[PDB]
């Protein structure tokens, strides 16, 4: 269901 | 300046509603995950597993305009250099929630 860590990257990480 | 409009979309943040506010960080993943071993502080929600970045980070603030309306969500793109505050959890200890920036 999307690991909370994945969610954070999808949402806030633009490296 | 069209960045937020694209980004909110590519990241499925405008799927059923327009996400009012959202912050993107432009540092390396490694630098951002390192914040979990930096300054420990209280989260807005009262937990004590938030951390503030020792350094300012290159970020972008995405806020919907007052005129925006689903499905055509509209955003003001503001770039900034600020200390971020993330909640960390799990193993590896990594960010799992953006909390704020100062």
């Amino acid at each position: 269901k999307e690991t909370a860590a994945a969610k954070f990257e999808r949402q806030h990480m633009d490296s | 300046s069209n960045y937020c409009n694209q980004m909110m979309k590519s990241r499925n943040l405008t799927k059923d509603r327009c996400k009012p506010v959202n912050t993107f960080v432009h540092e390396s993943l490694a630098d951002v995950q390192a914040v979990c071993s930096q300054k420990n502080v209280a989260c807005k929600n009262g937990q004590t597993n938030c951390y503030q970045s020792y350094s300012t980070m290159s970020i972008t603030d995405c806020r919907e305009t007052g005129s925006s309306k689903y499905p055509n969500c509209a955003y003001k793109t503001t770039q900034a250099n600020k200390h971020i505050i993330v909640a960390c959890e799990g193993n590896p200890y990594v960010p799992v929630h953006f909390d704020a920036s100062v």
